[PDB]
């Protein structure tokens, strides 16, 4: 099977440099043209760069010309993308894609098989663990209808975080929202769950936030209010 | 600094026309023409801009002798050819031989 | 085929080339596109049109009524007439079937020759300045803008104008 | 460049019927057009190339046709694994290789009203200098909804970043969360808090002040 | 019927410049040569190869 | 011939190649031998078989008794019948003689084209890695074992896999 | 043409070459002149002579008086006789017209092939020692006197005898 796994993505400050690489397997890499395609969070697909089998032909999008350099090591089945003078708008998932064979261009589309991708984040913010703030259930709901209690995960960097409840026992009705980029350059999301309101008092709920880059692991108890 | 690509190729289309070659049968080609006429208009038309003589229920013998069943036929001064029908049987009503009949049909054909 | 180009070292045709039978495909910084070589295509159209017209117009007949009528005692000449009609039928059917078979092979060969000759003309122009990457394609050792492309497709390519730039890139890449 | 237009961006249909996606070209791209399918968290997958040829492994319910400037991608019987984003792409004139905006195909179901749950700025968040108010909306269809924060009576043309989850696998419903971020020095300087919703199902006016 | 033709056939006239026909062997006029063929198609274009195998 | 390969730049045929019409001869440390290129040979067999069948099957006749009998006062129609029989004879003899002459030339040309195209396919694969020593032979600039030979005869030759080894040997030998 | 040489990459013919159909033009310190390649020209003369004789000699007829006389009551057989005469006329006119058309194309192609093959033989002999300057011409990287010219025109060119002198001149001029 055709396989493309890319690596080298991570966090870089603006104006910094990063070198993505792509490992190709399952086909004759030295005969195929290759492409890089990127996708900003929540946006569409933007083609970045093209390189021919022989490396003689290299093409770039207007917004990366002069800053990105594409290269290829056919002996090592590897594709590379040098990124320099990185701006914030360069934050995206960078996909490695396989095009047509040398001489067969425009017989097959230039992005026929795609890799999983690698995430590149360009910001001045630093790796920071999250602040876990409870969302206490309202004390004026109904006696039979359900109620929702959740955990607020705020001011962490970079993506991503993972949330659960009661060590993974509670799964139904959970709604972990996608994170948002605050104007401070930090991330924040909410993680709610809905439960019967008559179970408040005889059952306790504890979320389990686990931020990987910051090596953070904190559990918080969301109890009802007082007064 | 090293550059771009130029390629040489040839036309293709959505044609399903097939031709036969000496080496291979049913070869799909982008354009073809048909040398065999297989469609007719289903009518008896005028040759050399001249209508034929239609005898109807009579044959040439009945027409040229004046059989009573052919008296209604119009007398045209010229015709390009003669048409009979397979069922056309009104000919020599009194039995006998029409001597050199096929030759006479030839002389009266046009 | 007979000349090795169509369905040969050039595996497939181009649906995206609509203005001619043979042509080029280019790609550079300014984009990519297809264009027919008008000179060779127009020659082929002239030759094929002449070939069709010759096969048709050389058949010129006279006014003739095939049919004959014979009475019941003229059976031998009736069979003689049938023999004549059948003999012409067999001759014309056999010759027509074979002419189409042989001319179709030559027509497909003729198109194959034109594609082959078109490739060879370009290769003789480009020489060291481009690399033969297969499938009827050249990859230049120097950037070739739209104007440079037009020189190749028009047969007015200036080899010495780019020879030194191509030489440096060719010599490094091969080191 | 050659610009690819995919209108509309969102199509809501039931599961099991025929959908048709559209893609047009600023100028003719002949048949050098391709179609791709992307699911959240996954790479794009090729479906159609040459504007009509189907890729290896692609089910026969996917088909495409078109030439020149106008193209379509038709799915005859929409299964559940077919709800995703679909992009077209031209490779007739490139570079630049241009894709197109993409079309989201969404599960259509019954109009579901939201259940509005407002939460207080927690006391232990009141020990760091900031406080955030959470306005949770639960299991609503369609997506089109409006959320505002009425503190004492503020319009609040700022603040309140909202976030939407993906359609749930069971009920094909949505969830939204506006988060009201304010500092201590400006939080305790008011004490009557309320959110606002303007969704269908709760169509008449609202469910929170 | 009221029509003009240069080649007449017992099952109807034929209007053609082609050298061959398979309508009927018994004709009157300036006619194509009768043949037993059902298909006499002459290639003018190239072999049509719109797509190639996935490689 | 018409394509310059058979009895041309390849002077003679191989009696030691019994499994096909066109093929290869190799020699390395492990020995030497002959092998037919099955792909091209099978295409030629298909084409030639079709060519033979077309020439034969397009002749379809009807039941016919040629002979006629005439009495002593029917001499003119007897001579007319003789004229018909002789006219068909001359037409069929002349067309049959010429068809064989022309098709034999095309068949020999067709075989010549196939040998020519087979050589050109190999040459385009090997490029710098081998030297053209004449008579339709390549002498490699790198050792080519039985597996390497199979790649060439199968059209799956990996040029970059040996390109640097061939380059060093090519550059020294030419110094 | 079909092989790209006559009216192709060799644009025009030579009025100053009177002793054959295909040949060479040389120029060195000792002068310049034209000379026909006798081997290829004599093969073409043999082939074309055979082609002409075949088209003529395969037509062998018997003694025959075409004409017939019929009285006024024998009109049907008179028309039958006319049909036979007209049928042979149409068959012979059509076949003769097309045979000439098709054989003329093949003859011009045959001459084109010979010129193409002659050029390729020389190119394969000269290899690195000469430069292809276009229009079917080679410009040597070493002085080639009348004796050296005779070796090329006779197919007895000694490549290694001049290979090092050509190599030095080729390497400098390309530096
Ligand atoms: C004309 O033909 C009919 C039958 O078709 C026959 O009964 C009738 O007697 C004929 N009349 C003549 C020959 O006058
Ligand atoms: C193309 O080549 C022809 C050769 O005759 C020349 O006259 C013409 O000027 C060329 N085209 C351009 C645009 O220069
Ligand atoms: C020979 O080439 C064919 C090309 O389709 C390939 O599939 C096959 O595996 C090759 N043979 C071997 C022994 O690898
Ligand atoms: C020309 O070549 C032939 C090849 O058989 C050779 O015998 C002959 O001696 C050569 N001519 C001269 C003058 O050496």
């Amino acid at each position: 099977e055709v396989q493309l796994v890319e690596s080298g993505g991570g966090l870089v400050q603006p104006g910094g440099s990063l070198r993505l690489s792509c490992a190709a397997s399952g086909f004759t890499f030295n005969t195929y043209n290759m492409n890089w395609v990127r996708q900003a969070p929540g946006k569409g697909l933007e083609w970045v760069s093209y390189i021919s089998s022989s490396s003689l032909s290299r093409y770039y999008a207007d917004s990366v010309k002069g800053r990105f350099t594409i290269s290829r090591d056919n002996a090592k089945n590897s594709l590379f993308l040098q990124m320099n003078s990185l701006r914030a708008e360069d934050t995206a998932v960078y996909y490695c894609a396989r095009g047509a064979q040398a001489g067969y261009s425009s017989f097959f589309p230039p992005t026929t098989f795609w890799g999983q991708g690698t995430l590149v984040t360009v910001s001045s913010a630093s790796t920071k663990g999250p602040s876990v703030f409870p969302l206490a259930p309202s004390s004026k709901s109904t006696s039979g209808g359900t109620a929702a209690l959740g955990c607020l995960v705020k001011d962490y960097f970079p993506e991503p975080v993972t949330v659960s409840w009661n060590s993974g026992a509670l799964t139904s009705g959970v709604h972990t929202f996608p994170a948002v980029l605050q104007s401070s350059g930090l991330y924040s999301l909410s993680s709610v769950v809905t439960v019967p309101s008559s179970s408040l008092g005889t059952q306790t709920y504890i979320c389990n936030v686990n931020h990987k880059p910051s090596n953070t692991k904190v559990d918080k108890k969301v109890e009802p209010k007082s007064c | 600094d090293p550059g771009d690509t130029l390629c040489i190729g040839y036309h293709a289309n959505n044609s399903t026309d097939t031709v036969d070659t000496v080496l291979e049968k049913n070869v799909t080609v982008t354009h073809s023409v048909n040398l065999l006429e297989d469609k007719h208009n289903g009518k008896l038309c005028k040759l050399r801009g001249v209508a034929p003589l239609h005898l109807g229920k009579c044959n040439i013998a009945g027409w040229i002798l004046g059989n009573p069943e052919c008296e209604s036929l119009s007398t045209a001064s010229s015709w390009s050819y003669i048409v009979e029908t397979p069922s056309s049987d009104n000919g020599t009503c009194y039995p006998g031989d029409f001597i050199d009949y096929e030759e006479l049909r030839e002389q009266l054909s046009s | 085929g007979l000349f090795g180009a169509i369905a040969g070292f050039i595996e497939g045709g181009w649906t995206g080339m609509v203005d001619g039978w043979y042509g080029y495909h280019h790609q550079n910084e300014q984009g990519s596109g297809y264009a027919a070589d008008l000179k060779s295509t127009q020659n082929a159209i002239d030759g094929i049109t002449n070939k069709v017209n010759s096969v048709i117009e050389k058949m010129n007949t006279q006014f003739t009524a095939v049919g004959k009528e014979f009475n019941h005692l003229e059976k031998r000449i009736e069979n003689l007439n049938k023999k004549v009609d059948d003999g012409f039928l067999d001759i014309w059917t056999y010759n027509a079937e074979l002419l189409v078979l042989l001319e179709n092979e030559r027509t497909l060969d003729y198109h194959d020759s034109n594609v082959k000759n078109l490739y060879e003309k370009v290769r003789s122009q480009l020489k060291n300045n481009a690399k033969e990457i297969g499938n009827g394609c050249f990859e230049f050792y120097h950037k070739c803008d739209n104007t440079c492309m037009e020189s190749v497709k028009n047969g007015t390519y200036d080899y010495p104008k780019y020879s030194e730039e191509a030489k440096l890139n060719r010599e490094e890449i091969d080191s | 460049e050659i610009v690819m237009t995919q209108s509309p961006a969102t199509l809501s249909v039931s599961p099991g019927e025929g959908v048709t996606l559209s893609c047009r070209a600023s100028q003719s791209v002949s048949s050098n057009l391709a179609w791709y399918q992307q699911k959240p968290g996954q790479a794009p997958r090729l479906l159609i190339y040459g504007a009509s040829t189907r890729a290896t492994g692609i089910p026969a319910r996917f088909s495409g046709s078109g030439s020149g400037t106008e193209f379509t991608l038709t799915i005859s019987s929409l299964q559940s694994e077919d709800f995703a984003v679909y992009y077209c792409q031209q490779y007739y004139n490139w570079p630049p290789l241009t894709f197109g905006g993409g079309t989201k195909v969404e599960i259509k179901r019954t109009v579901a009203a939201p259940s509005v749950f407002i939460f207080p700025p927690s006391d232990e968040q009141l020990k760091s200098g900031t406080a955030s108010v959470v306005c949770l909306l639960n299991n609503f269809y369609p997506r089109e909804a409006k959320v505002q924060w009425k503190v004492d009576n503020a319009l609040q043309s700022g603040n309140s970043q909202e976030s939407v989850t993906e359609q749930d696998s069971k009920d094909s419903t949505y969830s939204l969360s506006s988060t009201l971020t304010l500092s201590k020095a400006d939080y305790e300087k008011k004490k009557v808090y309320a959110c606002e919703v303007t969704h269908q199902g709760s169509s008449p006016v609202t469910k929170s002040f | 019927h009221d029509c003009n033709t240069t080649c007449q056939t017992p099952k109807g006239a034929i209007n053609t410049s082609l050298p061959f026909q398979n309508i009927h062997p018994i004709t009157i006029g300036k006619c194509p040569k009768y043949v037993k063929s059902t298909k006499l198609r002459l290639a003018t274009g190239l072999r049509n190869i719109p797509s190639i195998q996935s490689i």
